[PDB]
């Protein structure tokens, strides 16, 4: 017979799968540019 | 000095729900899934 080892909760790993969707989220700015502005520009314009 | 009063409210969405004004952001029923997604979220952290 055989041991039948924690494959790790589906609860903990739906719970992660919320995790790594909660910070990728306020990381975007609504850029789309490798430079200032580009619809990030609400925070180069309080800069200036 | 004025003739006129010299201040003007502006508003993202306005209108009349019939006999009074209303008038919203963008955010106004967007916070009804937002609490929501955060409550399935929460749950699963008890079992965690």
């Amino acid at each position: 017979a055989y041991y039948e080892n924690p494959e790790v909760p589906q609860a903990n790993a739906y719970m992660l799968e919320a995790a790594t969707s909660a910070v990728k989220e306020v990381a975007t700015l609504g850029v789309d540019t490798e430079a200032v502005n580009g619809g990030q520009v609400a925070f180069d314009t309080v800069n200036q | 000095a004025g003739e006129h009063i010299p201040i003007v409210p502006v508003f993202g969405e306005w209108g009349f729900v019939e006999d009074k004004e209303v008038y919203e952001g963008v955010v106004r029923l967007t916070k009804d899934g937002q609490r929501l997604r955060n409550m399935i979220m929460s749950f699963n952290a008890d079992i965690v």
